[PDB]
């Protein structure tokens, strides 16, 4: 009859995927106050006074809205 | 004239077809405290916020800078009582507080109605912020104005066959407010402008000085600058101090005449991304006011 | 609005955010799928409106210490009243991570 023998795959997902294909980890708009897959992802600023602000770009189709919402934790 | 190149134009354009490629949107949950709510206004750089309700799971109004002045108001008679509830208020308590049974629920267009109904919403609910909110989606997706709006009917309509009512003036179109002009003096402290903006409900106040010839103008754009500084004690100034708070260099208040025609005036105020012209005469001295509503107004019932 | 952050970040192990994750998906009562490891796919019905919400999980590696948790909302397919999928999305964002996280 003989035992079979498993060979298993094992990395790939030892350590999760580093980050930049072209996704940026800190968007900075100061500007005295175009990119392509940063769409649908959550942003955020550093929490401050018991307030998050989340963020994140939307199409509606050819238009693009960056809605914020502040709300308390 | 009448029926109107701009009556057309209006009703055969989308509301979706005026919003830009690109906008950001402000909005706040109702749990937020009033007082970090309009400092996120001018953070953001942004008049009117839509509101929404986390348990209702809908957007329930807009914060606007008249909410602004309701409240510093109400805050600044309180505190002379010793009552210093307000700064202290989330949105929601607020809005009980004078959304008693006085009901005001939120004003909205979908992005596939007609400008035409976006100014006529404007108009008959008596707002300058009117949220375009997808109906498939739910989401807000641009603030519409009555200074976008004509920005819009000047550049797409820049062909001219002219309707006769735009080489006519304002005096004789009658567009424009002429009676009981709410102003103020170089000396006025702001909690009187407040007073003023409350009992009004306008959105600028002509200064002038003591020929009644205008001088500067404080709006209510002017009056979110407050909720930068970290007192609100500074109510007792100036209208004129507290406009020194402006960024750019003021080149003067703009103004027009009675005997300018409606073109020119349209002109005038989309070139100068103003809410209004002080109306003046020989002089300097107010006779009146023409405001982004007014023209609105006048091109939807068709022109004057 | 000056300095924004794609997600949040941690030094945890990346096995224990994930497990973490998890857990708080079902204390949550959402639905969710494992694509990869560090991949997941969550489904949420909003116990007010009825409608179905879909988000997107992946955890990155930024540095040899330190993971970055990845948020992406899955796009479907006179007065306004229930529901906005931005606005859900985000809250749906904040109830994993106030569940799960700190
Ligand atoms: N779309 C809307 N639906 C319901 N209520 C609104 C809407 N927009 C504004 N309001 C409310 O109406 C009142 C005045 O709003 P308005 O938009 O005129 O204020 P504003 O933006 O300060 O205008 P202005 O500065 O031109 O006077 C506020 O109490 C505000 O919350
Ligand atoms: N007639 C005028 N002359 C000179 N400056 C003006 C005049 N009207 C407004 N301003 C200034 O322009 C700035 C913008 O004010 P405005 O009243 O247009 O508010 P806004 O938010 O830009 O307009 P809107 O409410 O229509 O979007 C303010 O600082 C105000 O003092
Ligand atoms: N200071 C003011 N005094 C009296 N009426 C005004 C004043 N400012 C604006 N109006 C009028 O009020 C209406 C709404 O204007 P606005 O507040 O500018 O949107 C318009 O008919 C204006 O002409």
């Amino acid at each position: 009859g003989q035992e079979m023998y498993a060979f298993r795959s094992e990395e790939r997902f030892k350590s999760p995927p580093i980050l930049p294909p072209h996704l940026l980890q800190v968007i900075l708009n100061k500007d005295t106050n175009p990119n392509h897959v940063m769409l649908n992802h959550l942003y955020a600023l550093s929490i401050k006074d018991s307030v998050m602000v989340l963020s994140a770009t939307h199409r509606y189709k050819k238009k693009y809205v960056t809605t914020l919402l502040y709300k308390p934790i | 004239s009448n029926s109107s190149v701009y009556t057309t134009f209006m009703k055969s354009h989308r509301c979706y077809d005026l919003i830009p490629t690109s906008s950001k949107l402000v909005v706040f949950d109702t749990s937020l405290q009033v007082k970090k709510a309009f400092f996120a206004l001018v953070t953001n750089g942004v008049r009117a916020a839509p509101l929404w309700d986390s348990k209702k799971q809908s957007f329930v109004g807009m914060l606007t800078i008249t909410d602004f002045i309701n409240i510093l108001h109400r805050y600044y008679k309180s505190a002379l009582v010793q009552i210093y509830e307000l700064e202290e208020h989330k949105i929601e308590t607020w809005r009980e507080v004078y959304l008693q049974d006085s009901f005001k629920p939120l004003v909205c267009i979908s992005p596939n109605a007609s400008l035409f109904d976006a100014v006529s919403s404007l108009i008959r609910n008596k707002i300058h912020r009117l949220p375009v909110i997808d109906p498939e989606s739910g989401n807000t997706l641009y603030i519409l104005t009555h200074k976008r709006i004509l920005k819009f009917l000047k550049l797409f309509i820049t062909e001219f066959p002219k309707p006769e009512f735009m080489s006519k003036s304002l005096e004789e179109l009658q567009i424009g407010t002429y009676a009981n002009i709410a102003m103020v003096r170089t000396t006025t402290p702001v909690y009187v402008a407040l007073g003023i903006f409350v009992q009004h409900r306008v959105s600028a106040l002509p200064v002038v000085d003591e020929k009644g010839r205008v001088v500067d103008i404080y709006s209510k754009f002017d009056v979110i600058n407050l909720a930068a500084e970290k007192t609100y004690n500074n109510l007792d100034v100036s209208v004129t101090k507290a406009l020194q708070h402006r960024s750019h260099y003021f080149e003067g208040v703009l103004k027009c005449y009675l005997h300018e025609t409606l073109e020119a005036i349209i002109n005038r105020l989309v070139e100068a991304e103003v809410h209004r012209l002080v109306v003046v005469d020989e002089h300097d001295v107010v006779k009146g006011i023409v405001s982004l509503s007014d023209i609105l107004q006048a091109l939807v019932l068709t022109g004057g | 609005s000056m300095a924004w952050h794609l997600g949040i970040r941690s030094q945890s192990r990346p096995n224990d955010i994930m497990a973490e994750v998890c857990r708080a998906i079902k204390q949550l009562d959402y639905e969710w799928k494992v694509v990869n490891p560090y991949y997941l796919r969550v489904r949420r019905k909003n116990p007010v409106t009825s409608t179905f919400s879909k988000m997107s999980l992946q955890l990155y590696q930024v540095d040899s210490r330190t993971y970055l948790l990845d948020f992406r909302s899955i796009d479907d397919e006179v007065a306004p009243r229930p529901g906005s999928h931005t606005i859900e999305f985000f809250e749906m964002c904040a109830n994993l991570i106030k569940i799960l996280a700190q």
